[PDB]
């Protein structure tokens, strides 16, 4: 589970579809909002929240 | 501007950078 968690935090979701490709967690949460229909500007206006 | 949209300001976003965003309408006003 630690190998699957470190790929989720550091590499996003690209580690299961191939090699581990890193992406920041600020960019990871912004791009998973686009999957559910949320514009990514909501995240950075409330990143401390 | 066809790829990026305008939202918010620079004093909230953590890690924001400085660059000049190109405008396709900008060389059209030169003529």
């Amino acid at each position: 589970t630690s190998a699957l968690l470190a790929g989720t935090i550091t590499s996003g979701w690209t580690f299961g579809a191939g090699a581990a490709l890193q992406i920041p967690f600020a960019m990871q949460m912004a791009y998973r909002f686009n999957g559910i229909g949320v514009t990514q500007n909501v995240l950075y206006e409330n990143q401390k929240l | 501007t066809d790829n990026t949209f305008v939202s918010g300001n620079c004093d909230v976003v953590i890690g924001i950078v400085n660059n000049t965003v190109y405008d396709p309408l900008q060389p059209e006003l030169d003529s």
